[PDB]
């Protein structure tokens, strides 16, 4: 939670649009939409049937996480 | 106090049937009709008896107030129009003032009566000059020359249970009459005498099934 | 022989007990010394077999319970028909069903939820529905709110009647044993009586009411001046105008020249372009032939007369060399233990629900059904879920039977004995098959994803790379597309259109069905389905076969069906009861259903559904990226899971906004489940202890001594919350997405 | 009769009726005071 | 006991208790292992009696008006088949001395009075001769058995003089005439549902022309 808060705050400040944070950070759907959904769109397209990118590893590693975690269950 | 146990003295509301045992028939107007057995226990029985008497008396007053002015409109001098629409009739004062005054006074009275029910004889209005012994009570029949000045509820004019039977029967009938009048005005748009005459003219067709 | 023997008035309708909870259980009736009493009360209410020892009383009780269930179902149907009558736009929908959204629920304007009553067209405002009643009410020619109203009334009447019947049959005239235990006449009737005559009377209602009014509506008329149904049977001349043959009374039938009726009873097949649905003539021929089949089937077993078989006279004959004595005595097992019957029937009912789910989409029976996307999708997935739940229940009750009422001394069998005699071989081989399928059906996805993220696409598993071809499926599709040529001359087209041959059916600029090709992605998804099903079967079959006694605990059965463990001894013995086997298998069934429904949604929205241009070019709702993006899990994230989750997440401030809100609560509960699934009890017991102290300090310590839930109830509440979260999440996702885009 | 009274005094039904009455009170207040954010009395 | 299509479950309870037992019951309903309410053999005899009597009255009455209209002096204002009298709206109607519906509910209430009292007698025999009934009390005790009430209200002329044999004859006659009237009523109604012209006119037909034989046509029409 702490790191979510810090990262969203800074990722808004760096783009100069802290206004968006202040507006749509008070309703959870705002967090799921403006913070996770959108900011993940550069990642999940790391590798597609049209090739790959520098981001490939992370995308791969990303999925890796969402697997190992599940195995814990 | 006369009892009406089973037998010929007990004309059963449903011929050929033994009435519920806890329906003795003491209360005038009894015929052994309680298939739901709500009168199972005595406290509920007396409570429902009081409710029945009150409903009957209020229904008599209500049906009189419906009937008489409408017929005195139809043929009499003054024309009292639709009683169901008299609820919204316009008077000197607003309906809410009337409502709150009604509620105040009726709360006073019915609360005194409520305490009399919960505690018989403890709340009564019957003066006592010396050496003349007053009457008791039978709640639902206060007695004394405040509500019985004709000396009818005590003996001479008729054995009591018979007159109370008359009262309860007419009260049930008046309850039916009130609910009928109201339901008719829900369906039709006239008074009771109008429906009556419409039925008289065309008994064969002018009915509920006329449409 | 068989007679009408019953008994008179066992239990009186006296409220003496309602004020005393747990009258049935001797221990429960004593009093709640602690708080676990009020859990244990609900926990064993319906447990009839633990309340007596004779089957007569529990049979009477279940006979009454069935009436309770039927009363609830009738009340539900009545509510549905009412809300259709007094609160829908059904008439406007009938006016033109091409682009008018079925809505059958309005919300009171109190707390800002007016936005819920979104724009649905036709001068109406209301929460859009996807139940799909409207296609039915247009099939049955309701076409008037009076009909819905009176049908709701009649349903209420039947509900009260069934409730009465229940009360009367349990309290006053209780059936006896030789009635219940008499299954021959029950089979005889239910075969001949219920199903057959049912389909027959429905064929009646279709050929004499639906068919003409539906044909008229297809011709195109305002249903106001459409002739009423009874005015189509009283005066013959209308149907005469429609169907010449139909003006010949009953001579062509009785005189065996049935071909005259060929017009309204036929065998066309295919779909009807006017509505994409089925040719109602075909469905009428179907229902009628099925009625005749059930009637001729019903006459098997001897009941009172001298003809007919006996269900004891059929089994014992079958006795093969390997198995030995065969099914001897099995008739007694399946007649002396309710749980056995419950398991068998639940299994068959779940399978039938699944096959109904399947056959629905590929052969839309109703009219204007294959073009109301959300309705088709929601129906299919609902039926799938119901089937899964029924199957799991079947396995659980089979295990319960295995524990309690199985015994070789009197309820003997020589078949089940053999089966149990080699359980280890069964479980071992099924386990190995499960490992094999898991590897060669998921590791393929893993390999494909990895070789994608490593810039080696030409070493992938697809059509454009190392290739796997589902050849048997395409073979069967070719056969089904060339069968109406020679094998089935009496038909006109293929049995459905999804077979790989023919043209496409499109109504109102949208397509309804067309051929369906299978790519390597389909091979992979089919093997995923096979693997997950095999694993669920492994779990549940192991539970059943080992409910009696395992090589770990020697006398498991004596410890009962549902108990938490056998202590931490011998290295730990957690979750050994069959009940816990079902607790486990539930999650795997959930996973199977979830992946199946996701696959269905993607395949439909990527290869069938969509719109058709004026010229005839098709642009599917998602662009047809299945065969190139279903082969990478990262793809599933990107192309399908992330992308098609838009419409639910922007849904705030619109009509669909409700579908948005659930999308969080669904997740939330989903979380919450873990709190119960992961923790234990002793910790919570100590915490409750300290809280009781904190209260007792203030003279507030309640006599209903607080107690953290028992272990089994903890697992139960956990699994319930988890299933709720998952199913609600997929529900909100599906509805929002499909009803927004489609 | 008294049996049905003691049954009616069992916590489920009593709680259901109590909660129904409370919810009705709250929704009626909301009706008669839409959106009611502040305390604009003092 | 002239055996016509009997069985053994019939003879389990049909031991000859009903006046003139013929032995015809393949199904075996009233087997007394568990006595089904309203499947009681007493109730069965009661039902056959009551049904046959009602059928006698109905077969007389439904056919009476039009038939009499033939060469009689009941006017052609009612020359209408029983199934066209008005009971079957898809056939005909008539303007009466009331409206249709209220008439029906009124006659329903009257028949309900009568049959409710009769049923109450059935449960408790003789128990109608206790309550006030504005007279009529000293008659409704009956002759003991609700099957056969007797009483000068229902025994005016006086038969079964000093006898049970005469009662047996008269009574066999009862069962036979009840069954015959049942058959005739059912046949009139089936012709009506399939012929469509009316029974008495069907006699008008079948007096001269033999070739009718309308089972050959089997024409099913309103
Ligand atoms: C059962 C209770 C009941 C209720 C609530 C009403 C209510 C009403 N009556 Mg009323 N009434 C009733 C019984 C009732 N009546 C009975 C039993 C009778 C005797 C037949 C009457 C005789 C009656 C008359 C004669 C008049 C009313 C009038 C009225 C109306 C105004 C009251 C007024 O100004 O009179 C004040 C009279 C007092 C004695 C005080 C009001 C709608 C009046 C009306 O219609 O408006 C002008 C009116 O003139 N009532
Ligand atoms: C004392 C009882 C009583 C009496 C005498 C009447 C009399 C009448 N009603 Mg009525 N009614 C009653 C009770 C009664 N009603 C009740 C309780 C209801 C509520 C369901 C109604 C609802 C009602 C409607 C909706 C309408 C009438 C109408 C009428 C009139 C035409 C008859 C008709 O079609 O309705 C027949 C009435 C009924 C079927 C109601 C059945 C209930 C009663 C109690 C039947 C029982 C009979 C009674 C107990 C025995 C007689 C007692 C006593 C009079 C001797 C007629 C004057 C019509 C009208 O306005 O006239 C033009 C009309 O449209 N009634
Ligand atoms: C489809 C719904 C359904 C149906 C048909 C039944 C049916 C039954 N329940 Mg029941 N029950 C259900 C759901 C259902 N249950 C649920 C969800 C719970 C909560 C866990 C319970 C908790 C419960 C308890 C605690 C008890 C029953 C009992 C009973 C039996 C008698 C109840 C009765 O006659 O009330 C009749 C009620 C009416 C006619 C109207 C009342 C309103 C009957 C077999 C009783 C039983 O079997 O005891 C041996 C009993 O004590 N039920
Ligand atoms: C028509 C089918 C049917 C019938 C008649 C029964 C009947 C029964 N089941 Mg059963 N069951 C079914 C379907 C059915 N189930 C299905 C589909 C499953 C799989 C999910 C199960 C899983 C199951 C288990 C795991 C157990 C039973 C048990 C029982 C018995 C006690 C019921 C009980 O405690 O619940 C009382 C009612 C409730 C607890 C209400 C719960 C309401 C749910 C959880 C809330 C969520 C709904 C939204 C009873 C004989 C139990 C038993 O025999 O105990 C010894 C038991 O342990 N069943
Ligand atoms: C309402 C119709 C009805 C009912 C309830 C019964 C009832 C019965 N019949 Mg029956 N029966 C009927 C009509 C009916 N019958 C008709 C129309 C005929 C003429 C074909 C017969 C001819 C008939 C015969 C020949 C016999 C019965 C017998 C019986 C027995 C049982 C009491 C048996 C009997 O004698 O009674 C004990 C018997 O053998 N029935
Ligand atoms: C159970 C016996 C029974 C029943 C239910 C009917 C039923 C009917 N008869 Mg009827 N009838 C019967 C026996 C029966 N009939 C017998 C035995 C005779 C010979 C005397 C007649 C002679 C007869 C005539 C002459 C007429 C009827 C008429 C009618 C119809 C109106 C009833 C009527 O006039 O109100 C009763 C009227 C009162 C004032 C009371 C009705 C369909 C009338 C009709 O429309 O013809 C079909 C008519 O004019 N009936
Ligand atoms: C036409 C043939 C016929 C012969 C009898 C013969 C008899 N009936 Mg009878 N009855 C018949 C038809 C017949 N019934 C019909 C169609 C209705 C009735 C209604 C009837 C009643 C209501 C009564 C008789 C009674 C009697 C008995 C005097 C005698 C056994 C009386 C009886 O049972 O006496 C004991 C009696 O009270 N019958
Ligand atoms: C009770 C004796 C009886 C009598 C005398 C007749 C007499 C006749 N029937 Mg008939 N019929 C009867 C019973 C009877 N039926 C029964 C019980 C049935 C039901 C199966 C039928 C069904 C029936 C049909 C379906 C037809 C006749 C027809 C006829 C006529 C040729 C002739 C007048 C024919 C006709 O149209 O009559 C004009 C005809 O088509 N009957
Ligand atoms: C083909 O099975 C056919 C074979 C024939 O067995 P029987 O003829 O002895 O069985 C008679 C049947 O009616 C079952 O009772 O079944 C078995 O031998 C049981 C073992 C199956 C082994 C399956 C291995 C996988
Ligand atoms: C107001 C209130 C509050 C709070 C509350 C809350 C916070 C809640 C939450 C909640 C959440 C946070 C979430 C939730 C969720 C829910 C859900 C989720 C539900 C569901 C239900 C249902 C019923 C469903 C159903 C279904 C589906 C959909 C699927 C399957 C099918 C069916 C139909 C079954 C407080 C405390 C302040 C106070 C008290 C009151």
């Amino acid at each position: 939670w702490v790191t979510f808060y810090w990262h969203w705050k800074h990722i808004t400040l760096w783009q100069g649009n802290v206004s968006q944070f202040n507006e749509s950070s008070t309703y959870l759907m705002g967090w799921l939409r403006d913070y996770l959904w959108l900011n993940s769109s550069q990642l999940i397209n790391g590798y597609n049937p049209f090739g790959m990118n520098s981001l490939s590893v992370w995308a791969w590693m990303f999925l890796f996480g969402h697997l190992v975690w599940a195995t814990g269950f | 106090t006369v009892c009406e146990p089973l037998g010929p003295d007990r004309p059963v509301w449903f011929p050929g049937t033994a009435p519920p045992p806890w329906l003795d028939g003491s209360l005038p107007g009894d015929f052994g009709f309680d298939p739901l057995g709500f009168g199972s226990e005595p406290e509920s029985l007396r409570w429902f008896a009081q409710a029945e008497l009150m409903h009957g008396r209020w229904a008599m007053l209500a049906v009189a107030g419906i009937l008489i002015p409408e017929i005195l409109q139809k043929w009499g001098f003054m024309e009292e129009f639709s009683w169901y629409t008299a609820g919204e009739r316009e008077y000197f004062a607003d309906p809410w003032t009337l409502f709150v005054t009604q509620m105040a006074l009726m709360g006073w009275v019915e609360g005194r009566r409520w305490m009399d029910y919960l505690n018989p004889g403890s709340v009564d209005i019957e003066p006592r000059f010396p050496n003349r012994k007053n009457p008791t009570p039978d709640v639902g029949y206060p007695g004394g020359l405040w509500f019985d000045w004709g000396n009818w509820g005590r003996g001479s004019p008729e054995p009591v249970m018979v007159l109370r039977t008359k009262e309860i029967k007419n009260g049930r009938l008046a309850m039916l009459a009130f609910v009928g009048f109201w339901f008719q005005v829900v369906y039709t748009g006239q008074g009771p005498l109008d429906n009556l005459f419409a039925h008289l003219a065309d008994p064969g067709h002018c009915n509920i099934f006329s449409a | 022989e068989v007679k009408i023997v019953v008994d008179r008035d066992p239990v009186k309708t006296s409220f003496e007990e309602w004020a005393r909870p747990g009258h049935f259980s001797r221990t429960l009736a004593k009093g709640p010394d602690t708080t676990t009493w009020i859990w244990n009360l609900h926990a064993d209410a319906h447990d009839f077999d633990s309340h007596t020892g004779d089957l007569e009383e529990i049979s009477r009780k279940v006979f009454s319970a069935h009436f309770g269930q039927l009363s609830i179902i009738f009340l539900w149907l009545s509510g549905m028909y009412f809300h259709g009558a007094r609160f829908s736009n059904y008439e406007a929908w009938l006016s033109d069903p091409t682009h008018i959204g079925p809505s059958a629920q309005v919300v009171w304007p109190i707390v800002g939820q007016e936005i819920l009553n979104g724009d649905v067209g036709g001068g109406f405002r209301g929460i859009q529905i996807t139940s799909g009643f409207f296609q039915l009410w247009r099939a049955s020619g309701i076409t008037s709110e009076l009909q819905l109203y009176c049908t709701a009334i009649g349903a209420l009447v039947f509900a009260a009647l069934m409730l009465f019947a229940g009360w009367f049959h349990y309290h006053k005239a209780a059936p006896k044993l030789a009635w219940f235990q008499d299954v021959e006449s029950m089979l005889n009737h239910h075969l001949a009586g219920l199903l057959g005559l049912g389909s027959l009377s429905w064929a009646g209602h279709q050929i004499h009411v639906s068919l003409p009014i539906n044909q008229f509506l297809d011709a195109g008329v305002d249903p106001k001046e459409i002739p009423l149904p009874h005015e189509f049977i009283l005066n013959r001349d209308l149907l005469a105008q429609l169907y010449p043959s139909f003006a010949e009374g009953a001579t062509p039938f009785f005189t065996l020249n049935w071909s005259k009726y060929a017009e309204f009873l036929t065998f066309r097949g295919g779909l009807d372009p006017v509505t994409g649905g089925l040719w109602l003539t075909d469905i009428a021929h179907h229902h009628l032939a099925i009625a005749i089949l059930f009637l001729i089937a019903g006459h098997m077993y001897r009941t009172n007369w001298g003809i007919g078989h006996g269900l004891k006279d059929i089994l014992e004959a079958h006795k093969g060399p390997f198995t030995g004595q065969g099914h001897k005595g099995l008739y007694e097992i399946l007649t002396t233990s309710w749980h056995a019957q419950l398991s068998l029937n639940l299994a068959m009912l779940g399978s039938t629900t699944i096959v109904v789910a399947h056959h629905m989409y590929s052969m839309p029976p109703y009219p204007y059904l294959a073009t109301d996307y959300g309705t088709q999708l929601s129906l299919f997935t609902h039926h799938m879920w119901i089937g899964g739940f029924l199957i799991v229940g079947a396995a659980a009750h089979a295990a319960i039977f295995m524990v309690r009422d199985y015994d070789p001394t009197t309820r003997y069998n020589d078949l089940l004995d053999r089966v149990l005699r080699h359980r280890d071989a069964i479980i071992s081989h099924l386990n190995w098959v499960c490992i094999f399928l898991g590897f060669h059906s998921f590791g393929l996805y893993i390999h494909n994803d990895t070789m994608s993220a490593l810039g080696r696409p030409q070493d992938m598993f697809s059509d454009t790379a190392i290739q796997l071809q589902p050849i048997f499926a395409q073979w069967v599709q070719n056969i089904h597309a060339t069968a109406p040529g020679v094998t089935a001359p009496g038909a006109t087209t293929s049995t459905s259109l999804t077979w790989g041959g023919g043209e496409l059916v499109a109504v109102g600029g949208k397509v309804a069905l067309l051929p369906i090709p299978l790519g390597t992605a389909d091979f992979l998804v089919h093997h995923i389905h096979a693997f997950t099903i095999h694993v669920t079967v492994l779990i549940l079959l192991k539970g059943v076969l080992f409910a009696r006694s395992s090589r770990l605990i020697p006398d498991k059965a004596n410890l009962g069906f549902r108990f938490p463990c056998d202590g931490p001894g011998r290295g730990g013995t957690c979750q050994v009861s069959a009940w816990d086997h079902v607790f486990l298998g539930l999650f795997w069934m959930y996973n199977a259903i979830s992946v199946v429904i996701f696959h269905f949604s993607w395949k439909m929205q990527s290869d069938v559904w969509g719109t058709i241009s004026d010229q005839g070019v098709v642009t599917h709702i998602t662009g047809g990226n299945f065969a190139q993006s279903s082969i990478t899990i990262n793809g599933w994230l990107r192309d399908f899971l992330w992308a098609q989750a838009s419409q639910v997440i922007q849904s705030y401030g619109s009509s669909l906004s409700a579908y948005g809100l659930f999308f969080l609560g669904a997740h939330f509960v989903w979380a919450f489940s873990l709190m119960f699934l992961f923790s234990g009890r002793g910790y919570w017991q100590e915490l409750i202890e300290s809280i009781v102290w904190a209260h007792n300090k203030l003279k507030v310590a309640p006599a209903t001594q607080p107690r953290a839930l028992s272990i089994i109830q903890g697992r139960a509440v956990g699994v319930t919350h988890y299933l709720l979260g998952g199913i609600a999440t997929t529900w909100a996702f599906f509805l929002a997405r499909i009803i927004a885009v489609g | 009769m008294r049996d049905i009274k003691t049954y009616l005094s069992v916590a489920p039904v009593l709680s259901t009726l109590w909660f129904g009455a409370l919810a009705g009170l709250l929704i009626e207040i909301n009706r008669l005071f839409p959106d009611a954010l502040s305390f604009p009395f003092f | 006991r002239q055996l016509w299509f009997a069985s053994k479950q019939s003879l389990t309870y049909l031991d000859g208790t009903l006046p003139g037992d013929f032995g015809f019951d393949p199904l075996g309903l009233s087997d007394p292992e568990g006595t089904g309410g309203f499947i009681e053999p007493r109730w069965l005899a009661y039902g056959e009696i009551f049904n046959g009597r009602t059928a006698m009255m109905g077969v007389v009455g439904m056919i009476a008006p039009e038939a009499l209209g033939k060469v009689g002096l009941v006017p052609p204002e009612t020359a209408i088949p029983w199934f066209q009298a008005g009971a079957i709206p898809p056939a005909g109607t008539y303007q009466y001395w009331a409206d249709p519906y209220t008439l029906f509910v009124f006659e329903m209430a009257l028949i309900g009075f009568a049959e409710h009292r009769r049923l109450q007698d059935w449960y408790n025999p003789g128990s109608m001769g206790k309550q006030y009934f504005l007279g009529l009390e000293k008659y409704l005790g009956g002759s003991g058995d609700p099957a056969y009430p007797g009483g000068p209200i229902f025994n005016p002329l006086g038969f079964g003089t000093k006898s049970e044999k005469e009662m047996k004859e008269l009574k066999l006659k009862e069962i036979k005439n009840g069954r015959l009237a049942m058959l005739a009523f059912l046949g009139m109604s089936l012709q009506a549902i399939f012929t469509g012209v009316g029974p008495f006119q069907n006699l008008l037909d079948h007096l001269s022309d033999p070739v009718n034989n309308n089972i050959l046509t089997s024409l099913k029409f309103h």
